[PDB]
DNA sequence: CCAGATCGTGCGACACACCGGGCCAATTGGCTTGACAC
DNA sequence: GTGTCAAGCCAATTGGCCCGGTGTGTCGCACGATCTGG
C-alpha cells in the first residue's frame, strides 16, 4: 500500500486475530491449537529467533512449547 | 522545564492504556504487577511481601511476574503499547 | 499517450427547454479549449427556418401606425421575429395571415402551405379593434445563425416587402464557465459548466448532440493529415468496456441446461464470443445440433441482451 | 451553502437580537457535543439533535438549523 | 427458528462507537468479500437476513462515511433466497483499509482485525453480534441446544472462541469436512451468551422452551438415553409427518404407488424406525428404500 | 426413432453421531525446596 | 533480609485414543423411468 514502511515482523503476526490467551494455556490446557496457528503464521522464522534470543521460558513461540524451546536450546 | 501539553495528553493517554491493557489479565497477574511495580501508590514491593499478601512462596510470586511480563511481550498484545514505548 | 481519466457528461433539465451541462474532469486546461467552440458551434452551426421578409399590405411606410390594428409597426416586427417555424423547401415559400374583425391575431389563424409547419400556434400577434383587417404575407426560409435584416435589404424595390432579422439558430443562448474540481489528486482539473436555452421546436440535448458531431466533423479535417500519429488516448470506450463484462468472456455459460453445454463444450466454443456470430450455420452443419436447444443458447444466452451472427469483441483469445 | 446557511435574518427572527442569539446556539451545541461525548455510557438529560445530520457536522451548524427549524425555546432563569 | 432471534437482534439500539466499529468489522469480515476489479477493489457483503443489509448500510455510511448500494439479487443465485447483497464501489479500498479486513501492505487478513480483539468486554459482545448476524444456527440436537456460526476458517473459529472467554462463556471449536464453526453446547451458557448480545424475548422463549422439554428423566446412559434418541429421531420423523402434512395441503401431486406406501406406512407407525418400517413391506425392502422414499418425498414436497 | 442426462428407486458403504464409558499421555502449571548471587 | 536458577513432584485438565450399542444421513453407486433431444 502507501504505507512505505514496516516496523517489523511483529506487524505480520497470524496470532494477532485470534485469541491472545490460546497461547498461555493454564491448568492442564492443551497447545494443539496455538501450535496449528503457528504454522501459518509467515513469520514464524523470525519469532523463533526472536524468541530465542530473548530467552523466555514462558508461553509458546514460533510454534513451540517452552520445554521444546529448551530442548533445542541445549544445543 | 515546562508542561508541553502534547507531551502531558500522551502520558495520560499511554497511562489509560496500559490501565485497559492490563485488565484484560487476570484478577491475580494484574494485580501482582500492580503491586509489584507500584502502579496504584508508586510504592515498589519486594517479593516476599506479595507472597505474605497471596500467601504464597517468594520465588512463586517471582515465577507469576515473568509470565505476566512475557505475556505482554507477546507477538499479538504488543501492538497495542509498542507506539508509546 | 493515455489521459488516464475519461471526461464524462452530465445534463440537468431546468426547464422545458433549458438545460445545464457539466463536463469533468477535464485535463489542467482544455475547460477553454471546448469552451468557446462549443457555444460559437451551437449558437452559429445548426441549421433552421426563420421569417425573412413581410408584407402587412398594400400601404405601409406609415410607420406611426398601420391602420386597423392598435400596436405598430416595430412591435409587429417584434412579434413576427418571436415566431418559430420549421421549413424543408430550399426556396423561400410564403403563406398568409388573413384574420379578420375586431379580436386577438394569434399565430394560429396563420395558413402555411406544405413542407412548412409552426411550433407555437398559441403566440399573439396583434389585436385588431373596431372591425380592422390585417392581410399579411410572411416570406421563409432557412439558413444558419442569427442574419440581420442587413443582408437581406434588396436591391430590387417592392412596395409592401419589409425585411426583418431572422433567428435561424434554434438554440437562443449559451453560457459557459470553468472551475476546479480536484481533490483526490492534484488539483487545477477542470470541470465545465454550459447553460443552453433553446426554443418550442428543438431540445437542449439534440443542440448539443449536433454541435459535437459538427464539432468532430470539423477536426476530423484535420486529424486526416496524418492518421498513424499519436494523441491522447481516452482508452475505455464506455460501451464496449461496459459490455466486455458479458460478451468476450471466456466462460461460456454460467447457469444454463447442463446437456447443451456439456454438447457444445466439447465441439469448438469455448468462449461465448465464439458461438455469438455465426450461430446458425455452426450449430447446423457439425454434428452438434439442436431444434429446442436454440431456445437455450438464443434467448437465456442473453445475459444482459444479445442476439446471434452478432458480430464479437475480442476475436483475438487471450491465452 | 456553508457558513452562510442558514441566513442570520431568518434567524433572528427566532430571538431579539444577535448578543443573544450566539449564546442561544452556543449552548445548544454545547448540549448536543456532550450528548454525543457521553452516547456510549449512562443516559444523561441530554438530548438531541432533532434534525437530519451529515457523517462528522459540526455540532454549532445543527444548533442553528434546529434554531432556525422552531425547535428549541429560550427562557429566563 | 432462528430468523426471529436475529430480528430481535438487528432492531437493538447500539450506541457506543467502538462497538458499532466493531460489529461492522465482523460482519464484514464473515459474510462478505474483495472483488478486485479493474486493478481496483470493490467490497460486497451477502447477508441472509431481513434489515441486518440496513443495519450494515447505515453503519458503514455513518461511521466510516462511504455511500452504499443494497442490491436486493437473492443471494444464493436462484432468487429464492430473496436475501440482500450491499455494494461498495467507490472508495471500497479505502473501506477495507480502515475496517482491518486488510492491512499491512499485503494479502487479506486471515481472521478478525486486531482491533476487534483486545478491546473492552463490550467489544466482544459487539462482535458476537456481528459474527451471529452473518452466519448462525440454533439448533436443538435433542431437548437442549447448541448455537453454531459457520466461520470463514479456523483463525476466524478461535478469535471467536476467545472473544466468548472474555464474556465468561465457554466455547469450543470444531471443524467438519474442512468446514469448521463455534459450538456452545451448555444450554444455561446458551442462555447466557444470548443474554448479552441483546436479544431477551427470544431468550426468554428459547428458556421456556428447553426448561420445560429437558425434564424428561430417561435413566440416561446407554439404552435408556438411546432409546431416547430413538424417540427423538421419532419426534423428527414427526417434523418430517408435519412435512407430509404439507405435502397433504399441497395434495402431493397424485403420487405413485411407492412413496404413497412409504408416507402411510411412516404415519401410521409415527414411531417405528425406518428399519422397523421397511421391515412392514409385503417385499421386505431394507432401511434404505424408506430412507430414499422419504429424500424423494420431501423433495417432491418442497413446493 | 431411442439413448444418455437427470432423476426415481433402491441397495449398499461408510463416515460419522452420538452418547456415553473408560484407560493412559502431554505437558505442564502450580507449588515447593534447595542452591547460589547480592 | 532480598533477587535469580535449577531441579523436583503431583494433578487435574485437556487430549489421544479407543470399546460398545444401534441409528442416521451423505455419498456411491447399480437398475430403471422419464424426458429431452442427434
Ligand atoms: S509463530 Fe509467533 S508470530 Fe507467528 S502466530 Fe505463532 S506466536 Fe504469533
Ligand atoms: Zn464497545
Amino acid at each position: 500500500e502507501d504505507a512505505d514502511e514496516e516496523l517489523g515482523w511483529q506487524e505480520r503476526a497470524l496470532c494477532a486475530q485470534t485469541d491472545p490467551e490460546s497461547f498461555f494455556p493454564e491448568k492442564g490446557g492443551s497447545t494443539r491449537e496455538a501450535k496449528k496457528v503457528c504454522l501459518a503464521c509467515e513469520v514464524r522464522s523470525e519469532c523463533l529467533e526472536y524468541a530465542l534470543q530473548n530467552d523466555e521460558r514462558f508461553g509458546i513461540w514460533g510454534g513451540l512449547s517452552e520445554r521444546e524451546r529448551r530442548r533445542l536450546k541445549k544445543a | 522545564e515546562a508542561v508541553v501539553p502534547a507531551d502531558a495528553v500522551s502520558f495520560t493517554l499511554l497511562q489509560e492504556q496500559l490501565h485497559s491493557v492490563l485488565d484484560t489479565l487476570s484478577e491475580r497477574e494484574a494485580g501482582v504487577v500492580s503491586m509489584r511495580f507500584g502502579l496504584t501508590d508508586g510504592q515498589p514491593k519486594t517479593l516476599d511481601e506479595i507472597g505474605k499478601v497471596y500467601g504464597v512462596t517468594r520465588e512463586r510470586i517471582r515465577q507469576i511476574e515473568s509470565k505476566t511480563m512475557s505475556k505482554l511481550r507477546h507477538p499479538s498484545r504488543s501492538q497495542v503499547l509498542r507506539d508509546y514505548l | 499517450m493515455l489521459i488516464a481519466q475519461r471526461p464524462s457528461l452530465t445534463e440537468e433539465v431546468v426547464d422545458e427547454f433549458r438545460s445545464r451541462f457539466v463536463i469533468e474532469p477535464l485535463e489542467p486546461g482544455f475547460g477553454y479549449t471546448l469552451g468557446n467552440s462549443l457555444r460559437r458551434t451551437l449558437l452559429s452551426s445548426i441549421p433552421g427556418a426563420a421569417v425573412t421578409s413581410i408584407r402587412i399590405d398594400g400601404v405601409l411606410h406609415e410607420f406611426t401606425t398601420v391602420p386597423g390594428v392598435k400596436e405598430d409597426v416595430t412591435d409587429l416586427i417584434l412579434n413576427i421575429k418571436q415566431l418559430v417555424v420549421s421549413s424543408e423547401h430550399d426556396e423561400p415559400v410564403v403563406m398568409y395571415l388573413r384574420k379578420q374583425g375586431p379580436g386577438l391575431v394569434t399565430a394560429a389563424d396563420i395558413a402555411p402551405p406544405a413542407g412548412v409547419e409552426v411550433h407555437n400556434p398559441d403566440l399573439v400577434l396583434a389585436t385588431l379593434n373596431g372591425k380592422g383587417k390585417l392581410e399579411m404575407e410572411l416570406t421563409v426560409e432557412r439558413g444558419r445563425g442569427y442574419v440581420s435584416a442587413v443582408q437581406n435589404k434588396q436591391v430590387g424595390q417592392e412596395i409592401g416587402r419589409i425585411p426583418v432579422d431572422s433567428i435561424y439558430s434554434p438554440v437562443l443562448k449559451v453560457t459557459y464557465k470553468v472551475e476546479a474540481t480536484r481533490v483526490e489528486q492534484r488539483t487545477d482539473f477542470d470541470k465545465l459548466i454550459v447553460d443552453v436555452e433553446t426554443k418550442q421546436a428543438m431540445r437542449p440535448r439534440d443542440a448539443m448532440a449536433s454541435a459535437g458531431k459538427t464539432l468532430v466533423e470539423l477536426f476530423g479535417l484535420a486529424r486526416e493529415l496524418n492518421i498513424d500519429a499519436e494523441g491522447i488516448d481516452m482508452g475505455p470506450s464506455p460501451t464496449d468496456a461496459a459490455l466486455a463484462a458479458d460478451l468476450a468472456l471466456p466462460i461460456e455459460e454460467l447457469e444454463l441446461t447442463v446437456r447443451s453445454y456439456n454438447c457444445l463444450k466439447r465441439e469448438g466454443i469455448h468462449s461465448v464470443g465464439e458461438l455469438v456470430a455465426r450461430s446458425e450455420a455452426d450449430l447446423l452443419d457439425i454434428r452438434n445440433f439442436g431444434a429446442k436447444s436454440i431456445d437455450e443458447v438464443k434467448a437465456k444466452l442473453a445475459g444482459m441482451g444479445l442476439a446471434l451472427k452478432d458480430s464479437p469483441p475480442g476475436f483475438d483469445p487471450t491465452a | 451553502e456553508g457558513i452562510i446557511n442558514p441566513p442570520i435574518d431568518e434567524l433572528l427572527e427566532a430571538t431579539d437580537s444577535k448578543y443573544s442569539l450566539v449564546i442561544y446556539a452556543a449552548k445548544r451545541a454545547r448540549q448536543i457535543n456532550a450528548y454525543y461525548s457521553q452516547l456510549g455510557e449512562g443516559l444523561l438529560e441530554y438530548v438531541g439533535p432533532l434534525v437530519d445530520t451529515h457523517v462528522h457536522e459540526k455540532p454549532l451548524s445543527i444548533a442553528l438549523r434546529e434554531i432556525n427549524a422552531g425547535l428549541l425555546t429560550s427562557e429566563a432563569i | 427458528m432462528t430468523a426471529a432471534v436475529k430480528d430481535e437482534i438487528s432492531r437493538l439500539p447500539v450506541t457506543r462507537t467502538c462497538c458499532r466499529k466493531a460489529e461492522v468489522s465482523s460482519i464484514l469480515r464473515f459474510a462478505g468479500g474483495l472483488h478486485l476489479v479493474s486493478g481496483r477493489i470493490v467490497i460486497e457483503a451477502e447477508l441472509d437476513t431481513a434489515m441486518a443489509a440496513r443495519r450494515l448500510k447505515r453503519d458503514i455510511l455513518e461511521i466510516f462515511g462511504h455511500s452504499s448500494e443494497l442490491i436486493v439479487m437473492a443471494p444464493g443465485g436462484l432468487r429464492r433466497g430473496s436475501r440482500f447483497v450491499v455494494r461498495v464501489v467507490a472508495g471500497g479500498d479505502q473501506l477495507a483499509r480502515q475496517t482491518g479486513l486488510v492491512d499491512g501492505r499485503g494479502r487479506p487478513i486471515r481472521g478478525l482485525p486486531p482491533q476487534v480483539v483486545s478491546g473492552a468486554t463490550c467489544d466482544a459482545e459487539a462482535a458476537w453480534r456481528g459474527a451471529f448476524l452473518a452466519h448462525g444456527s440454533l439448533t436443538e440436537p435433542g431437548r437442549s441446544s447448541s448455537l453454531e456460526v459457520t466461520c470463514p476458517g479456523p483463525e476466524a473459529a478461535l478469535a471467536l472462541v476467545g472473544a466468548a472467554r472474555r464474556l465468561s462463556i465457554a466455547a469450543k471449536a470444531r471443524e467438519v469436512r474442512g468446514v469448521d464453526r463455534v459450538v456452545v453446547r451448555d444450554g444455561d451458557a446458551i442462555g447466557a451468551l444470548l443474554t448479552r448480545l441483546g436479544a431477551h424475548e427470544s431468550v426468554l422463549a428459547w428458556e421456556e422452551r428447553r426448561m420445560r422439554r429437558e425434564v424428561r428423566a430417561t435413566a440416561n446412559r446407554l439404552a435408556n438415553f438411546d432409546d431416547a434418541n430413538l424417540r427423538r429421531s421419532a419426534r423428527a420423523a414427526v417434523a418430517a409427518g408435519a412435512r407430509v402434512q404439507r405435502a397433504l395441503e399441497i395434495l402431493g401431486e397424485e403420487v405413485p404407488e411407492h412413496l404413497a406406501a412409504a408416507g402411510r406406512l411412516r404415519m401410521e407407525h409415527k414411531q417405528a424406525s425406518l428399519e422397523e418400517l421397511g421391515a412392514l413391506a409385503d417385499p421386505p425392502l431394507t432401511k434404505d428404500a424408506v430412507a430414499g422414499r422419504i429424500r424423494r418425498l420431501l423433495a417432491m414436497a418442497d413446493k
